[PDB]
């Protein structure tokens, strides 16, 4: 809180985090997507694609 | 300056044209019939060229084996194929030899035995054929291009026929078909080589003069094809080389567009890495393929029938992984045809060609196929000056009109055979036949 209760030196660090957090979001969005890229999208049929790839 | 080519008529209607060489001391003769595979109906399939097997297997008078006796008497040999709009019987055979092999080829068109034993034996013969083409894989290609351009019409079916057809094909439907298409009006005697006109024209009267004249006598060369943009992926992982080809609606025969379309194919050209000089053709694309390693070969083609053509480009590759690129650059090369070619290109490709037309016919069976070609699609030789006229007659201008109607942003057929994986969708295919900063 930087303080007793909920007040002003928390609203003003949510502000500075609230400003941050979604960069962060799209770095870890990023990351998930690099991990996916080594097997590909599933499929609904929950089998290869290997054998079948569309652009 | 070439000899002239001398042309005669009889009265039922059979031409008789020829080319003397008094250099050479061989002879050329043969019937180029203008009909094909394109004459049958679906039922029938593949009666033309079970009855080219047919005509060497006996007539009335020789049996088979007289016949092969007469032919190693004389001292040459015969040849016969079967095209979709085309059939040619010659005989290759000495200067004094030409009357023999008139009679001889005389026979085997009119007076063929088609003996049922005959048809029975061809029967498990040409049924061998069928899964021995496999192995050709320009034929498999080009076979599957026809089959997609013209899908579901006459010019789309192939020579063989289905194996159905060669199992239900008798001798009476094989009769049926020779004696409806092979009418004197549709046939030309071609000499070339050491042959005289006027012994042609004597030898024509003696042997083909009983021949039937259809009811309706249409122009040489006389024909509605439906252009199909279209894929066929025969993948096939286990062969190392990938064979593709790419086509688009072409021109005919007669067409006005036609020098312009050879001028066209011209600039992109062919390419063959087993050849030293390829490396260092003039091509755009010839440049692109040979310093990136993109491809074993590359062959531009236009072909022509009497109403229609495919124009493209055949192209094999082991490169797996840059077939893309290799697709990619062909297209682009072509795009340029539409957007940046200027005189440079088309004069360039106006001069090899104007050598190349000549080039060509440097034998007397070269000089004969020619002339039974010309007769047969177009209904007269076209004398080399009248070639060199309508080449010279090509423009840039004209050049980027065509491609403008015929390759720009159009629908492509598309075959590939091979370890293709790398051959993206159609959709990605065809977008490469525009360009966007355009």
């Amino acid at each position: 809180w930087g303080g007793f209760s909920v007040g002003n030196p928390t609203l003003q660090r949510f502000f500075a985090l609230h400003y941050l957090m979604p960069f962060v979001l799209a770095v870890f969005a990023l990351l998930h997507l690099i991990a996916l890229h080594t097997a590909g999208s599933s499929n609904p049929l929950g089998i290869t694609s290997n054998v079948d790839k569309l652009s | 300056v070439s000899p002239k080519t001398r042309t005669s008529n009889l009265k039922n209607g059979l031409t008789i044209a020829s080319e003397s060489n008094p250099l050479v001391q061989t002879a050329t003769v043969g019937v180029w019939i203008d009909a094909g595979s394109r004459n049958e109906n679906a039922y029938n399939n593949g009666t033309a060229h079970f009855f080219e097997h047919l005509a060497f297997k006996g007539t009335d008078k020789r049996s088979q084996h007289q016949l092969e006796l007469d032919i190693e008497n004389m001292g040459g040999h015969l040849n016969a194929y079967t095209s979709r709009e085309s059939t040619v019987y010659y005989a290759k055979s000495f200067k004094d030899d030409v009357p023999k092999s008139v009679e001889i080829l005389a026979d085997i068109l009119q007076h063929s035995k088609l003996a049922e034993s005959a048809i029975d034996r061809e029967r498990e013969v040409i049924t061998r054929e069928l899964e021995e083409v496999n192995k050709q894989y320009e034929e498999v290609v080009f076979d599957h291009l026809h089959a997609t351009a013209f899908m579901n019409q006459p010019l789309g079916r192939t020579i063989l026929g289905p194996r159905e057809n060669i199992q239900t094909i008798t001798n009476t439907e094989l009769r049926k078909f020779i004696t409806e298409n092979y009418t004197a009006d549709r046939m030309v005697l071609v000499g070339a080589g050491a042959v005289d006109h006027d012994a042609l024209v004597e030898l024509a009267e003696k042997y083909f003069s009983h021949l039937p004249s259809s009811q309706s006598p249409v122009p040489l060369g006389t024909p509605i094809p439906n252009f199909v943009g279209s894929e066929v992926r025969l993948r096939d992982d286990t062969m190392p080389v990938a064979h593709i080809a790419i086509a688009v609606e072409g021109v005919s025969w007669t067409s006005e567009d036609y020098y312009t379309a050879l001028v066209a194919q011209a600039i992109i050209g062919n390419y063959d890495r087993a050849v030293g000089t390829s490396r260092h053709q003039g091509s755009r694309l010839s440049n692109i393929v040979s310093e990136n390693n993109l491809a074993n070969s590359f062959q531009s083609f236009s072909t022509s029938y009497s109403d229609t053509g495919l124009w493209g480009i055949y192209l094999t590759s082991e490169n797996t992984t840059q077939i893309d690129d290799l697709v990619h650059f062909t297209l682009k090369e072509w795009n340029r045809l539409s957007t940046s070619v200027s005189n440079l290109q088309v004069e360039r490709a106006k001069s090899q060609l104007k050598a190349g037309l000549l080039l060509s016919l440097d034998g007397t069976t070269y000089v004969a196929e020619d002339i039974g070609r010309q007769l047969t699609t177009l209904g007269r030789r076209v004398t080399p000056a009248e070639v060199e006229a309508k080449l010279e007659a090509v423009t840039e201008h004209d050049v980027r009109a065509w491609a403008q109607k015929t390759l720009y942003d159009k629908d492509i057929a598309l075959v590939g055979l091979g370890p293709i994986e790398g051959l993206y969708d159609y959709n990605r295919i065809r977008n490469d036949m525009s360009m966007m900063r355009w």
